[PDB]
């Protein structure tokens, strides 16, 4: 008995060790443990979402742009607030709780469920496909400004000119551009722990 | 002077430029975003891009399009399968208003594998003959080893300095 806090803790910990390298495997065993109580997508989220600063964050994303995890991601994300922020300082948001795929097909997943659900928390007013490309432009030009292998980078008016016609069939007033291009450009996003 | 190179899925893209690398392995910590597969060869910058994702973000691919003087495809000529999508995919990327004077080079990657086409079948399969108005080449290659990597790269860089 007055070991059974610190053994529940170490019980934990091998779940977390074996959900690192294994997700799928990691999860049964959490919920055997009793750490979750269910498979269900919104416990898995919610257990996610919270113990996020415990897991290896970019298992959390490889698990979330999995193909077949389309509901468990829109749950996960679910759980975040972004009335009122925005695109930019929501993105971010969202990327300190786990590590953002590399390839376009993985981002493309995250992007579309950011999106809509984003677009949805709102109810310049660009509407679901406006948002969709704008927070695509965002993860292309973290990229494109602070990835070490590109050789030239966007100048704000390359980004500018790059999204013309994307808002709502027109432009996007230069302004916003501005502010969002350069919040990207001084601020690259990076995760904290990391550094 | 920049090129792109693509292809289907498990063509062999990231092979290819493992090999062209040769530079100090990743040392450094990952760049939130997208994946980077770019090499310098004869003052020519090579880059691997995505033609994957949906037609909505393909507005944000006119910045890159711009000052492209060459396209690399690359195809598995092992996938009998998938043989008439990659053509399709090429057909695509030619058809692009800012490539329509780009160079051509098509690498029938994976001829070391016992049922691969061969680049005549290739050729014949991509219909590279019926192009009208296109400079192109197409060199039979195995990125894991790096047979005829260099054989086309030398070929396409001879037709741009001229
Ligand atoms: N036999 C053989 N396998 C190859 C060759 N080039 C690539 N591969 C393999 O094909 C798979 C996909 O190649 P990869 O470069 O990742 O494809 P990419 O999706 O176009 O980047 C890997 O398992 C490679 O090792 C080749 O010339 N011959
Ligand atoms: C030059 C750098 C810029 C980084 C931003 C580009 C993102 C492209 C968007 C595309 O749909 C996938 C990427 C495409 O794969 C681009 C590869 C690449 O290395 O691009
Ligand atoms: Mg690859």
């Amino acid at each position: 008995g007055s070991h059974m806090a610190s053994d529940r803790k170490t019980e934990f910990i091998l779940c977390v060790e074996t959900f690192n390298e294994k997700a799928k495997k990691g999860i049964q065993m959490l919920i055997e443990k009793g750490f979750i109580d269910s498979d269900s997508n919104r416990d898995i989220a919610s257990f996610l979402f919270l113990n996020n600063g415990r897991l290896n964050k970019k298992t959390i994303g490889l698990l979330l742009c999995d193909p077949k995890k389309t509901s468990l991601l829109k749950e996960f994300i679910d759980l975040f607030d972004f009335k009122g922020l925005r695109v930019d300082e929501a993105i971010r948001i969202l990327l300190t709780k786990f590590r953002l795929p590399g390839e376009s097909q993985q981002i493309e997943r995250i992007v579309e469920a950011f999106s809509s659900k984003y677009s949805a928390d709102q109810s310049v007013q660009p509407d679901a496909d406006s948002v969709f490309v704008l927070s695509y432009s965002i993860i292309m030009l973290n990229t494109d400004s602070h990835n070490p292998q590109v050789k030239d980078h966007m100048t704000f008016d390359d980004y500018s000119n790059n999204l013309r016609g994307c808002y709502n069939g027109k432009d996007f007033p230069r302004w916003y551009l501005h502010k969002i291009y350069t919040s990207i450009k001084v601020k690259e996003i990076v995760m904290p722990e990391e550094h | 002077m920049r090129i792109l190179m693509v292809g289907l899925d498990a063509a062999g893209k990231t092979t290819i430029l493992y090999k062209l690398k040769l530079g100090e392995i990743v040392t450094t910590i990952p760049t939130i975003g997208f994946n980077v597969e770019t090499v310098e060869y004869k003052n020519i910058s090579f880059t691997v891009w995505d033609v994957g994702g949906q037609d909505k973000i393909r507005p944000l691919w006119r910045h890159y399009f711009q000052n492209t003087q060459g396209l690399i495809f690359v195809v598995d000529s092992n996938d009998r399968e998938r043989v008439n999508e990659a053509r399709e995919e090429l057909m695509r990327m030619l058809a692009e208003d800012e490539l329509r004077d780009a160079v051509l080079l098509v690498f029938a990657n994976k001829q070391d594998l016992p049922n691969a086409m061969n680049a005549a079948e290739i050729t014949d399969k991509l219909g590279l003959h019926s192009l009208r108005h296109r400079n192109w080449y197409i060199q039979a290659t195995c990125a894991t080893s790096g047979d005829g990597l260099y054989e086309g790269l030398d070929w396409l860089s001879n037709q741009l300095r001229n």
